[PDB]
């Protein structure tokens, strides 16, 4: 705990970003999940003709 | 009762052999571990080199491509866009139902 | 009688450990050699891949 | 006979559990060592990464974000349907 | 004679118990050491991977 | 007490990751108002 | 109970956090449950473009 706290006590927001992304990959690792996204989403903002 | 007498002498000897088995296990599993360590370590070295080399190549492609785009952004944008879109559209089961259509069912097997 | 019989079993076990160590030791050395070899192989393979990307990018830029 | 028979049984189990008890401890100690070691490595890896991000936070966030998404999206089934039609059935198994 | 036989076998079991107990203890400590060596090696790899990421 | 925010976040993400990775998920838009359980 | 009480009495809120989290892992362990989350959930706040 101590180690992690110290290491991340400099930039907490960046740690949350990285750690969160890691969790996602390991969480949805299995192919028994569905993601009902929308085309108007921010991530798919480049699927609309420039 | 003579039978039990020799059995007890055999027990003492049986204690000493079990030790050797455990000793051999320790002297056999520990070297194995040392070998498994240099394997994962070498793999990490490769990873570092691999990503570095791959990054370099990708960077180079971007660099070259960049001025071409700066000359005709709209033309490059349209071409690259259509090319990418065409690939995904031809690898998925599309529907194209009008906005009106509402409730649906996913039917996940 | 029984004493000597069980003494032989103990002597055989000691020899096994020694022999086991040798064989295990050799395997460790071999493992390290293979490990470094694979690394170099990957390196060479990745080196060529970088050169390939450059060529691929050049063609695309030209096109 | 029974007395002696059960006496031997009790005697037998006693060292049996001791070995198990000592083994359990050893296992716990190993976990502790691994945990501490894993922490260090993660911290070390994180540390190095950090100054790089300080130079280009926007580009770093973008790249890493696209990389992660692409991986998860590539595995999980996708729909990409208009959110206006907020009615759906899951039909699980 | 029957009673003497029963007590003689108890000593034999104790020896076996001790040996079995000692063997288990030996294997237990050896496993801990092996886990430590493998964990240490895995920590070094992370550092190497981080350098590549930072450079990349 | 030294770093409550940092340790709290780690534990949360850690635990969450485990449960999330060992259970089925949907992730459908919150706007959705109909859904059918269909259990055994 | 006595032991547990004094120990946790120090920080009641912190005990709820860890204990509750532990329960989730021990409860949702099995693979016969579902979690219908959303993209608007605070856990997935980083799933949206930075």
């Amino acid at each position: 705990a101590k180690l992690f706290a110290d290491a991340f006590s400099k930039d907490p927001d960046f740690y949350a970003f990285i750690r969160s992304l890691r969790a996602y990959e390991n969480s949805f690792s299995g192919n028994q999940d569905v993601m009902v996204m929308s085309p108007d989403s921010d991530f798919f903002r480049y699927m609309k003709t420039p | 009762v003579k039978a039990a007498f020799d059995d007890a002498i055999a027990a003492r000897e049986n204690e000493q052999q079990y030790i050797r088995e455990a000793e051999a296990y320790t002297n056999e599993v520990q070297p194995r571990a040392n070998g498994q360590a240099q394997r994962i370590l070498e793999e990490a070295r490769a990873y570092k080199a691999q990503t570095i080399l791959e990054a370099q190549g990708e960077v180079a492609r971007f660099a070259k491509l960049l001025p071409e785009y700066k000359a005709a952004p709209e033309i490059t944008r349209e071409r690259l866009y259509i090319e990418t879109m065409e690939k995904v559209l031809g690898n998925t089961r599309k529907v194209l139902v009008n906005d009106k259509g509402g409730n649906l069912m996913v039917l996940p097997l | 009688t029984e004493v000597s019989e069980a003494i032989y079993n103990r002597m055989r076990a000691e020899r096994e450990a020694v022999a086991r160590r040798h064989r295990s030791q050799g395997q460790e050395e071999a493992e390290k050699l293979r490990a470094t070899a694979d690394y170099e192989v990957t390196r060479t393979l990745a080196e060529a891949e970088r050169q390939g990307r450059i060529m691929r990018g050049e063609g695309d830029a030209e096109a």
